[PDB]
């Protein structure tokens, strides 16, 4: 279930670049 | 006890009641319009039944040669209504009334400015009145509990106004005073039917208070145990609120569209033409809940979780265990275990003078005693593929931590905010 690993990845991404 | 010297008026709750602590016993009549809790906090409405009755030990000995004495008290007044500006800067009211013989002192408001008045027994009358401006984006004092004291001399009435110097007015030509009558605390003018005062801590002394016994009375009653919210009423768990902070009062808090960030926004501003009034939206942005690591009161050192609502879901605010900057954007995702992110916050108070303003300071774990960072807000640089524009950014930053060691405790810090919760003294109708 939990999206919330999806939403983790939508922040590295954020941070990352 | 410096600030129990020459006390002739203490007016204290005890047992859903307010009582003369002074030791010599007045009467005080609180009739049933009077709400009181016991955070010594009274509020005087537009009811009848909205008022207490004082009668004063006549045995008590005042100055005879001037008029020699102080009164000292907590106050919070309601912002002004949008559509009703002129009745607030045109009607005055007393709030607190004490007058014998046709001689005495009250206490009144007229919209944005309190007033001291004295009449003597020739009937000759002086005032003196502290006016706070209600034009600035974020106002120190409207709806905002403070701190009030009047003094008075043989040469003049004094307002000081959280322990600092206001307003001066010379009384040489005011001879003698009648200051033992009843002391009626009640609303009394042309108020609207809304109008309502919160006061605390109401004391008489039968001298002159010097700025520094003023001073030092404001920070032994500012102190307490817990942290308090925007207006100055205790911070509580479990109840919403919107975030201030202190470095950037125009800002807030606002889930990024698409991303799981929060990005700083302008505060919008009151829209309607009136060249009278102006102030910065405070009920925008994320609505915010503490909730206690483990509805109560939130102390200093406290483990804590700050969370805030997303689209029906009590969401949480995260910092990423990891990151190697500076300072870094806070993750703000739903309530769910996690090995690569912190969620524990410590509340903390690191200004030792009088503030509503408080810290966090993220934890790695209760016990160790390692510090990841404290939040604030920081510039981002979000290069695109045309040119590089920058946004500031809700975050985590460890360049806070040596500063908040720095004394006097720099007040503007972007890590000092602020809750705000809904209160009826403040509405802001669009």
């Amino acid at each position: 279930e939990d999206m919330f690993a999806k939403l983790k990845d939508k922040f590295f991404n954020e941070i990352n670049k | 006890s410096e600030i129990l010297n020459n006390i002739i008026l203490n007016l204290r709750y005890k047992d859903n009641n307010l009582i003369d602590l002074s030791g010599y016993g007045a009467k005080v009549e609180v009739y049933d319009g009077v709400e009181l809790n016991d955070k010594n906090q009274f509020k005087l409405t537009s009811s009848a039944n909205s008022k207490i009755r004082v009668t004063q030990n006549q045995n008590i000995i005042f100055n005879s040669v001037f008029l020699d004495f102080s009164v000292s008290f907590w106050i919070r007044i309601p912002k002004y209504k949008n559509d009703g500006i002129q009745n607030y800067i045109h009607n005055e009211y007393t709030i607190i009334n004490c007058m014998k013989n046709n001689s005495g002192w009250k206490i009144s408001i007229r919209g944005n400015r309190i007033i001291w008045t004295l009449i003597d027994i020739n009937g000759k009358t002086k005032s003196v009145f502290f006016e706070y401006n209600i034009r600035e984006d974020i106002s120190e004092y409207i709806n905002r509990w403070f701190f009030v004291t009047i003094t008075n001399n043989l040469n003049n009435a004094k307002i000081y106004i959280n322990g600092k110097l206001e307003s001066n007015t010379d009384i040489k030509d005011i001879r003698e005073v009648i200051a033992n009558g009843e002391i009626i605390f009640k609303l009394d003018g042309d108020i609207d039917r809304t109008q309502f005062i919160w006061m605390k801590y109401f004391s008489i002394f039968n001298t002159e208070l010097s700025q520094s016994n003023i001073e030092e009375r404001y920070k032994i009653q500012s102190y307490s145990e817990y942290l308090k919210d925007f207006w100055g009423n205790p911070l509580m768990y479990n109840k919403e609120y919107y975030m201030f902070n202190a470095g950037n009062k125009n800002s807030y808090i606002k889930l990024k569209k698409d991303s799981p960030v929060g990005e700083i926004l302008t505060r919008s501003k009151y829209n309607q033409n009136s060249k009278y009034i102006n102030y910065r939206d405070l009920y925008i942005g994320e609505k915010f809940i503490i909730r206690r690591k483990s509805d109560d009161i939130v102390r200093k050192e406290d483990y804590i979780y700050l969370d805030f609502f997303n689209l029906n879901q009590e969401w949480r605010v995260y910092t990423y265990k990891y990151f190697k900057k500076e300072e870094e954007k806070l993750f703000l995702a739903p309530i769910s275990d996690s090995d690569e992110f912190y969620n524990t916050i410590q509340i903390k108070e690191y200004d030792e003078q009088p503030t509503y303003s408080c810290q966090l300071l993220f934890k790695k774990d209760e016990e160790s005693t390692d510090e990841i960072g404290l939040i604030g807000i920081h510039r981002f640089y979000e290069s695109g593929i045309v040119f590089e524009e920058y946004k500031d950014y809700f975050c985590i930053s460890k360049w806070y931590l040596k500063e908040v060691k720095r004394k006097p405790y720099n007040l503007k810090l972007g890590c000092n905010w602020q809750f705000i919760p809904k209160d009826e003294g403040w509405t802001e109708p669009p």
